[PDB]
């Protein structure tokens, strides 16, 4: 085996490149804790 | 009066949730300079009420006037007739006996 590239005239596939847009970003990162001391801003402590 | 530093420090840990009893115990256990009448060192620009206690040079002074006063820059405990102290009355009396 020998590794080469993909071409639209030897196969029908190419490299797929698209543009990144800042305002359409979604994060995938969940907080480990919530609502407890040490993990929230002072504005968000509800004094339960 | 109820709790010590090592008991209050036991309610505020890293993963706990807050509650109102913790703050009740925090407020009751420290010194409330308005409700227990003690303000430490005299400062101009404050307002005082009848019964306040203040430390000025080498003496503790209680305020006599019944209405609120503004601590003026050039009125200082000893100059004015608002404040009072015993360590000065007794001092002068013993000075008199010493001289006599």
């Amino acid at each position: 085996s020998v590794i080469t590239s993909v071409s639209p005239k030897t196969s029908n596939q190419d490299h797929m490149i698209e543009e990144f847009i800042e305002q359409a970003i979604v994060f995938n990162n969940q907080k480990l804790e919530s609502g407890v001391l040490g993990y929230e801003s002072l504005n968000d402590l509800e004094l339960g | 009066n109820l709790r010590k530093r090592n008991e209050l420090k036991s309610l505020f840990k890293n993963k706990s949730r807050l509650s109102e009893t913790y703050f009740v115990e925090l407020i009751d256990s420290t010194l409330n300079k308005r409700d227990d009448r003690f303000h430490g060192i005299w400062k101009p620009g404050q307002t005082y009420q009848k019964g306040d206690v203040v430390y000025y040079n080498h003496s503790l002074w209680e305020m006599q006037s019944e209405n609120e006063i503004c601590a003026k820059e050039e009125q200082t405990p000893g100059i004015s007739t608002d404040w009072k102290s015993l360590l000065k009355e007794l001092e002068q009396k013993v000075d008199k006996l010493q001289h006599e």
